[PDB]
């Protein structure tokens, strides 16, 4: 068995992200959700560097 | 043939692929930065103070 | 009748599920009653529905459409899931009516 | 089961540069 | 460690030595590029913009 | 060169050849078999031949497997209702290691209970895959329905015994049946002196006889297996003569008169009387053969038919009638000579492969102790006369029948009807 | 004595060339039986779409009648002699052989001539063969391993004539007229495209005389691998079948031995096997395994990991074990008159000469761990594969996943 299916953190990552059954006909709109998370990350990172001087 | 040596030497092993990627990153960074700076300086020549200070 | 049939045909053509080779019952939302109705379908109808849905998904992924000749025709459509779904809904309503007495 | 004929994919295959004596291995390496 | 003392492991290390060297070079050049060390980036023929 | 069945003082019959083939083949044929077990330890032999790779007193399971693989040879175990063969095949320069492995596997096995428990589930899979072809299943039911004491014991462990074969039973069977006087060591590539040396390694083997028992009493019973299969396989048999007898040769020549198997790819079996009879009997696809097995205590000559259920009876009836016609005396001389040619050619062509030659030599050493050259076999086959074949057919027709069938069984006649 | 000495003990196979071109080969031995056969360098690869099933149909009706004697007479003679008449057809080879007694060597050879030179194509027999073959295709549909291998060939070679099955489509066999079979025979069954090979108790001079007598009347005179995939889903089937392969070198290539050693080097899988199917200029090197519905991904991962380990980290002990396994398989396969006769015919058809066992041992001895890993990287590493899956195929990784697994990011 691959290491991704043995380590519990790797288990979670593989099950939720690497090997998640996803419809093939999904259009571009479903991208935005992922983008949202990225935006959040940006707001968490960039804003953090703003807090160091505000 | 070009590919018969290129792919066999550089793109065969992924480690060599990463190595040539990083070397290309260095060279591209230098050359692209120089070219973009030259373009920006030429487009607004005279306005910039690097020319005025002379 | 004739006027209503014309409006219904216009709506069927306007709704694009026929372009993808689908039938009306393939479009119905998969809730519990529809799930059991699908489970009650005969194997041939179940396989035909599965292939039609898969072909529609493949076409939608390619952003393509089945050729105009192969489009489902409003005058030549089978409501295969209607009897099974009606029976399931009837049984559920009977259970609820008994459970409210 | 003998109806194994794969539908034609020629309209999607990478347009070969020329019909040279290049071996299939060399063409795969180039692609 | 005792189990690894054998000819087969020596052959394996010999096989993987080129890969280890290539990855070490990748890491070193990546560090030099990211930090712009300029101790090393002065020797390279190009990339002499650090006047 | 030629073989020489030298018998060691303990009782181990040692035979060697000098075929210069690069693969040296060795075979230890023990007289132990499924017939030598009883109701108490039924199915022991089936697990016994699956424990070849288990750890022994002198070698471990891992050591045995890895050494056999690295050498490139193979250690296999073949089993019949009377004999059990351990056959080891290696390169010419790699004989000693695998011979020691064979010694450890046979003379001093160590049936670790956990290993036996882990191996036991393999019995289900082996039985299932071996029952995939209907012939084996029907023949097993036929042996169960024909004999009652010894040969009725199945080659594959019964379903109820799959998970309850204790290692104590394995040890008891090995130490009561794997004895020097009931074993024979045969080496094809191995030259005689090294074969003598490995036999000397085998010199201190258990005792000098085993718990041989039973007599394989015959019952006219029948086993019916009602299944949903469209095709039905039936096999009805009568007691023939023991193996190694002139009457056994007569029964074999009779089976080749009736038709044992195909001779032309996709052929219609024009010579086969049974195939011709069933062709006019039924039009759907069929397959008819004259089953014939011979043993030390008894024998079984009969008809095996694979047909459609709706026609089943008809088919077998036709086949039966054919033998009856031969019993009446309607046996010409041309087809007799054709069958004799078929038998001689089949024997000689079977002997071609080194594996089958080794098996034949081992069986002869176990049951006779002196090698029978193929010329003598051909002479004995030619000795069979038409009257002897008619007598064999009469014995089959007049004898008590035992039948085993499997399939839809909606039209198959019972033993009394057949 | 030693392995090398034992190989030297093997008798050579005398080869002679007739005037028409027929190549008669033999291997004398002391056995009382023999197997004499005709191997024709004609197969499904040489058949266009119009006659895809021509060779198979001719294999069917070859024993059902010749001009000199009716099919019943031919079969009756074979049975009376005690011999066994058999035939097979591959995508590149055809063979009709007779396993007989040594003293029956003359007649058998004559028989082969009657099968080859003057074959009687009875129209009634042709229709009967049509019906039988239509039944046989549906029968073979049950066997899913052969279906998987046919899928693999079809998806791997596609446009190449090497992808069509030996049996041919149902519509092709239905419409395959007698004239088409006669034209196929005329254009294909001709010397020197044929080899008469015998083994066992046969003298080469006797075989040559018989060939001149009965086989002298014979008339004197771009393959492309596409890494595609096919998956036929059928969840009712108990187990899933998978066959994954990559391009392999043809018969004429020194790398075949190293690839054989690598395959020998190669349990989640219920039944897992490795195949090295070789052709003229192409080939399929890969593995076929049967799986549970829930374990396809793990088995594919294990197989590809073994492939990558061989391509990158091939130690000496494993290569030595593979070489020993290959030697044992080579020697054990050539046991019996039929296997050696088939080897003689095929080797004359593909390699030329007979490639004696001593050369095979020397070539295997040349093989080294470095050679094994180099050739594996040459043919296996980072190569687009051809995949064929027979249902229930759902957990089988998508083609992009398989292709990505065909290489290592660590390497």
């Amino acid at each position: 068995t691959p290491m991704r299916k043995t380590n519990p953190l790797m288990k979670l990552i593989n099950h939720s992200f690497i090997d998640l059954p996803t419809p093939s006909n999904i259009s571009a709109w479903w991208n935005f959700g992922s983008l949202l998370g990225a935006c959040l990350i940006l707001q968490i990172t960039t804003g953090l560097f703003l807090a160091m001087h505000y | 043939t070009l590919t018969s040596k290129l792919y066999s030497l550089l793109f065969r092993r992924t480690s060599t692929f990463a190595l040539t990627i990083i070397v290309g990153v260095m060279f591209f960074e230098r050359a692209f930065d120089q070219g973009a700076d030259a373009i920006y300086d030429h487009i607004n020549e005279g306005k910039l103070w690097k020319h005025i200070k002379h | 009748g004739k006027w209503l049939d014309g409006i219904r045909k216009w709506y069927y053509n306007a709704a694009g599920f026929n372009k993808l080779g689908l039938m009306r019952d393939d479009t119905i939302y998969e809730d519990e009653d529809v799930k059991e109705a699908i489970r009650r379908l005969p194997e041939n109808l179940y396989n035909d529905r599965m292939f039609r849905i898969k072909r529609a998904l493949d076409l939608n992924l390619k952003h393509q459409i089945l050729p105009k000749e192969q489009w489902t025709k409003y005058e030549e459509e089978n409501f295969y899931l209607e009897p099974y779904l009606k029976e399931v809904i009837r049984e559920r309503k009977e259970r609820e009516e008994w459970a409210k007495k | 089961h003998t109806d194994i004929k794969v539908p034609d994919f020629s309209e999607y295959r990478r347009l070969e540069v020329l019909d040279s004596t290049k071996s299939s291995r060399e063409s795969s390496e180039a692609r | 460690v005792t189990r690894f003392l054998g000819p087969r492991y020596r052959e394996l290390v010999k096989n993987w030595v080129p890969t280890a060297y290539t990855w070490g070079a990748v890491g070193a050049v990546g560090l030099v590029w990211a930090t712009d060390w300029r101790l090393i980036l002065d020797w390279v023929p190009y990339i002499n913009g650090k006047f | 060169q030629d073989l020489e069945f030298t018998k060691l003082p303990n009782g181990l019959v040692i035979a060697s050849l000098e075929n210069y083939s690069p693969v040296s083949r060795i075979g230890l044929f023990i007289k132990a078999g499924s017939r030598y077990e009883d109701f108490s330890n039924l199915g022991t032999t089936h697990l016994l031949r699956l424990t070849s790779s288990l750890t022994t007193k002198g070698a471990s399971s891992f050591k045995i497997t890895r050494g056999i693989e690295a050498v490139g040879g193979k250690l296999s175990v073949t089993a019949t209702r009377e004999n059990m063969a351990y056959t080891v095949e290696c390169l010419r320069g790699d004989v000693d290691i695998l011979m020691e492995f064979l010694l450890n596997v046979t003379t001093a096995p160590e049936f670790r209970r956990w290993e036996v428990a882990d191996l036991q589930p393999q019995l289900k899979i082996d039985k299932a895959v071996a029952f995939q072809n209907p012939q084996t299943h029907v023949i097993e039911n036929l042996h169960a329905a024909a004999y009652r004491n010894a040969l009725a014991n199945p080659l594959y462990c019964p379903d109820y015994r799959i998970g309850k074969v204790t290692s104590e039973e394995l040890h008891y069977f090995v130490q009561n049946h794997f004895t020097s006087a009931r074993m024979a060591l045969i080496g094809l590539g191995v030259s005689h002196p090294v074969l003598k040396q490995v036999a000397e390694q085998f010199l201190n083997m258990r005792g000098g006889l085993g718990l041989s028992g039973a007599k394989a009493n015959y019952r006219g019973g029948e086993i019916r297996e009602q299944n949903g299969d469209s095709l039905v396989h039936a096999a009805f048999v009568a007691e023939s003569a023991v193996a190694g007898s002139a009457e056994a040769n007569a029964f074999s020549v009779l089976q080749h008169v009736l038709g044992a198997g195909p001779h032309v790819k996709r052929g219609s079996n024009t010579t086969s009387h049974l195939h011709q009879a069933v062709a006019k009997a039924t039009q759907q696809p069929f397959d008819v053969s004259a089953f014939n097995a011979s043993y030390s205590d008894s024998g079984l000559f009969g008809i095996y038919t694979i047909s459609q259920a709706t026609a089943a009876g008809d088919v077998i009836k036709a086949a039966y009638n054919q033998v009856k016609t031969i019993a009446q005396g309607n046996l010409s001389n041309t087809d007799v000579q054709a069958a004799k040619n078929k038998l001689k050619a089949g024997y000689l062509m079977s002997v071609e492969s080194s594996e089958c030659f080794l098996e034949e030599v081992g069986s002869q050493a176990l049951v006779a102790g002196s090698y029978m050259p193929p010329s003598t076999v051909l002479q004995q086959i030619d000795s069979v006369a038409n009257a002897d074949i008619i007598n064999a057919a009469k014995k089959f027709v007049s004898g008590q029948k035992s039948m085993a069938a499997s399939g839809n069984l909606g039209h198959t006649p019972f033993v009394d009807e057949l | 004595a030693t392995f090398a000495q034992a190989l030297q003990f093997v008798p050579e196979t005398q080869v002679s060339l007739l005037d028409n071109g027929l190549r008669v080969a033999s291997e004398q031995s002391s056995q009382p039986t023999c197997t004499v056969g005709v191997w024709i360098d004609v197969g499904s690869r040489f058949e266009t779409e119009k006659n895809n099933g021509a060779g198979y149909f001719l294999e069917h009706l070859a024993f059902k009648g010749t001009k000199n004697r009716p099919g019943s007479a031919l079969e009756k003679e074979v049975e009376s002699m005690g011999a066994h008449l058999n035939a097979y057809s591959t995508r590149e080879h055809t063979a009709y052989y007779i396993k007989a007694l040594s003293k029956d060597l003359p007649k058998a050879v004559e028989l082969l001539g009657d099968i080859v030179q003057n074959c009687s194509l009875e129209d009634s027999q042709i229709e009967k063969e049509r019906d039988v073959i239509l039944r046989e295709m549906q029968e073979n549909d049950a066997s899913m391993r052969d279906v998987v291998f046919n899928y693999l060939h079809a998806t791997a070679f596609q446009g190449t004539p090497l992808a069509q099955a030996v049996e041919g489509p149902s519509e092709n066999v239905r419409k395959l007229s007698r004239a088409d079979l006669t034209e196929y025979l005329s254009t294909h069954y001709k010397a020197p495209r044929m080899v008469l090979a015998a083994a066992g108790g046969v003298e080469h001079q006797q075989l040559l005389d018989l060939a001149q007598k009965h086989l002298g009347g014979i008339p004197w005179t771009p393959c492309r691998f596409t890494g595609s995939e096919i998956r036929h889903r059928d969840d009712a089937l108990p187990f899933a079948h998978v066959a994954i392969a990559v391009e392999g070198p043809g018969w004429a290539s020194p790398d075949n031995v190293a690839l054989q050693v690598a395959n020998a080097i190669i349990k989640l899988c219920q039944s897992f096997q490795t195949f090295s199917i070789c052709y003229a200029e192409t080939g399929l090197l890969g593995a076929h395994f049967v799986c549970d519905r829930m374990k396809i991904d793990d088995m594919m991962f294990v197989l590809q990991g073994q492939w990558m380990r061989l391509c990158t980290s091939a130690t000496e002990s494993e290569v030595a074990r593979g070489k020993n396994i290959l030697r044992n398989a080579l020697v054990s396969h050539l046991d019996g008159t039929t296997p050696v006769c088939e080897d003689i015919g095929r080797s004359l058809l593909t390699y030329g000469r007979r490639i004696p066992l001593a050369e095979w041992e020397s070539r295997i001895a040349e093989v080294d761990a470095s050679v094994v890993r180099e050739i594996c990287s040459k043919y296996i590493y980072d190569q687009c594969p051809a995949v064929a899956g027979y249902g229930p195929i759902e957990q089988l990784p998508d083609y992009n996943r398989i292709r990505s697994g065909m290489f290592w990011l660590r390497f």
